[PDB]
């Protein structure tokens, strides 16, 4: 998870606007890191059942981690149908550029 | 004399925050060397 | 060369225009005499070619 | 930003590290990470002295890499010039060709002679006349003195070598010249550059705003485009 | 682009650039040295005809 | 003889200042590598229950409390004794501000030499000195070879 982290931060870092699909983004992964689809769809389950098991009820720092287990259970789930949009701008009107990684439902008959 | 300038030095600062470090000498008469290593462990 | 701080160097580059100057002729405006010891003032190439048995 | 603009910034990275010192390195990467520096901010990041700072930022100045800028809020202010950048590496690449090719012309053509005494280079076709009376030795006209063949004839392929290496270790940066000649080419600003603002610090004294002066009528040497 | 007005002053020179380019008039000359490479490289940069005008 | 003359020397820990006692606490501490009881305290001053002195250690950022035994540990600023460690550490560096290296020698021991080792395999940009190669504020290599091309390349590259 903390090498997860480590991918998601330099791919966090870009300059322009990007929109890749998630095969592209796990071909990516697989590229520079070794991290694979299914220990992504596996991760939301395994954390849930760590936090269980290690009674850490204080759980405010703990409680930002469940948005990367649903981006990567979600993600290494869906690529079709779904689009994996990187900007550089999560404010555009703003004094820095905080840059953003976006993930779009595209069908809502999947539901 | 390690033990008690700590403490003297302590009363020194509260004394004053910018104490000298020409008016560290009178209030020491003591080897600088020591003194200077001891300054360094605390404060400026 | 090295580090310039941007003072120094144009009084200088002044210096070498000023001294380049002064060797060509030093019969300039006199804003300087420029002399070289002793107290003889440095004969420069007006001097050496002025009237009065000035190499003519 | 664009891909070949990041190209270009990997460019001049590698040319510092592989052509200059480790302080030049160092110096062109913390302006690249970050953006148009005060110096006192770079003396902070670095910890260093204003007498180390000097030949570094002279001789890129020397190289004409580093656009310096000078504004009150007086405040130093340093970033690059883009196409002077790119034309003055053009120049220097070039330059480097044609003097290693004609070196290399001239060191495949044979020696000459060399007097031990006078100290003083002497060529082949110089030495035709300087044969003596009974061709036996080169016959010097002042120290009247045997002239031997110098050690230049097996530097040839030495010279070719050094070309054909410095040419590999140059084709990557050759072939981003290439991929800048595709694109188009773009000229910095202080102020482009201060739209790329990466922040060093929290406390640096000099802002970085460009604020001219109301009836800032001068047009200045290094400031323009025609 | 203008001439700046040029004052004769030791051994160099210096000139005024009023240019005034502004809404107003704008009356703010920069006095600034006149470097000897920006003179040669403008010199550099005169046609031979201009020469042939110029007496040279 | 010397034993009676360290014992008649032998301060009591009831000093004019608490700070003299909480320097002497945390030599103690910092001269043991492993964590240390609360026991260790109890025989090292004349202290025995849970003190104000023990909740500002408790409260004191370099000292680690245990819930689990009560074990009191020194803590380093750099929590990094391996070389894959500094590299990683290398590698998040979010500024280019440079990292002293007597505070990775709190932590590891040694430590400047993993840095010369490092330098020698150019995975490093080290600031030296020139009375001596000085492990100083050290960078991450983003760089290609360090030790690139020779030195008589160079100078004709300087000639250019």
């Amino acid at each position: 998870l903390k090498r997860l982290i480590e991918y998601l931060k330099t791919r966090m870092k870009v300059l322009h606007v990007i929109s890749e699909t998630p095969k592209s983004f796990l071909q990516h992964l697989k590229q520079l890191t070794f991290i694979e689809r299914k220990p992504l769809r596996f991760c939301s389950e395994r954390l849930s059942l760590l936090v269980r098991t290690l009674e850490v009820t204080e759980v405010e720092d703990f409680t930002a981690l469940k948005d990367i287990a649903t981006f990567a259970t979600l993600i290494s789930t869906y690529e079709e149908g779904f689009l994996l949009i990187i900007e550089p701008y999560e404010i555009e009107n703003a004094a820095v550029p905080n840059p953003i990684m976006r993930f779009t439902c595209l069908d809502a008959s999947i539901a | 004399p390690k033990k008690e300038i700590l403490d003297y030095l302590f009363k020194l600062f509260d004394e004053y925050d910018y104490w000298s470090l020409k008016g560290l000498k009178e209030r020491t008469r003591q080897p600088e060397a020591h003194l200077k290593e001891c300054l360094d462990k605390v404060a400026t | 060369h090295n580090g310039a701080p941007h003072h120094a160097i144009e009084e200088a580059e002044s210096l070498l225009q000023f001294h380049v100057a002064t060797y060509m002729d030093n019969d300039i405006a006199g804003q300087p005499q420029a002399l070289q010891k002793s107290g003889r003032p440095v004969k420069s190439i007006r001097a050496r070619l002025k009237g009065k048995e000035g190499r003519i | 930003d664009r891909p070949i603009d990041d190209i270009v910034k990997n460019l001049l990275k590698f040319v510092v590290r592989g052509f200059y010192g480790g302080s030049f390195v160092l110096v062109l990467d913390a302006i690249l990470f970050h953006s148009v520096l005060a110096e006192d901010d770079l003396k902070q990041l670095l910890s260093i002295n204003k007498t180390e700072l000097g030949p570094l930022i002279a001789r890129l100045r020397s190289d004409r890499l580093i656009s310096i800028h000078k504004q009150r809020e007086e405040r130093v202010y340093y970033y690059v010039k883009y196409p002077h950048a790119i034309d003055a590496i053009k120049w220097k690449v070039h330059q480097v060709v044609q003097r290693l090719k004609d070196d290399l012309d001239k060191n495949s053509e044979p020696n000459g002679y060399m007097c031990p005494i006078c100290l003083t280079k002497y060529t082949q076709l110089e030495a035709v006349q300087l044969l003596n009376f009974d061709r036996t030795e080169f016959l010097c006209s002042l120290c009247d003195e045997p002239l031997v063949e110098d050690d230049s004839g097996k530097k040839n392929k030495e010279k070719q070598d050094k070309l054909n290496r410095l040419m590999d270790q140059i084709q990557p940066i050759i072939d981003s010249l290439k991929k800048i000649d595709d694109s188009r080419i773009e000229e910095n600003t202080f102020e482009i550059a201060l739209a790329r603002l990466i922040p060093p610090q929290n406390q640096s004294h000099a802002a970085y705003t460009y604020n001219p002066k109301k009836g800032s009528t001068m047009f200045r040497p290094g400031d323009s485009a025609p | 682009n203008t001439q700046p007005t040029i004052r004769k002053d030791g051994l160099k020179l210096v000139g005024s650039w009023k240019k005034d380019r502004a809404t107003g008039d704008a009356d703010e000359p920069e006095l600034r040295v006149l470097s000897t490479e920006e003179i040669l490289n403008i010199f550099k940069h005169i046609s031979v005809k201009d020469f042939t005008s110029l007496g040279f | 003889i010397a034993a009676a003359a360290l014992q008649a020397n032998q301060t009591d820990i009831s000093k004019s200042h608490d700070s003299s006692k909480l320097l002497w606490a945390t030599e103690y501490i910092q001269k043991k590598g492993k964590p240390v009881l609360v026991n260790e305290l109890l025989d090292y001053l004349s202290m025995k229950k849970d003190d104000k002195v023990i909740e500002l250690l408790k409260k004191l950022d370099r000292i680690e409390f245990d819930p689990k035994k009560g074990t009191f540990k020194y803590l380093s600023t750099y929590d990094v004794h391996s070389p894959s460690e500094l590299l990683k550490l290398l590698r998040s560096q979010v500024t280019f501000k440079g990292i002293s290296c007597k505070d990775l020698k709190d932590g590891w021991p040694q430590c400047d030499e993993t840095i010369n080792q490092l330098e020698e395999d150019s995975k490093i940009l080290v600031l030296r000195t020139k009375k001596d190669k000085t492990p100083r504020y050290v960078w991450y290599n983003s760089g290609g070879n360090l030790k690139c091309i020779d030195e008589e390349f160079v100078k004709m590259w300087e000639n250019v």
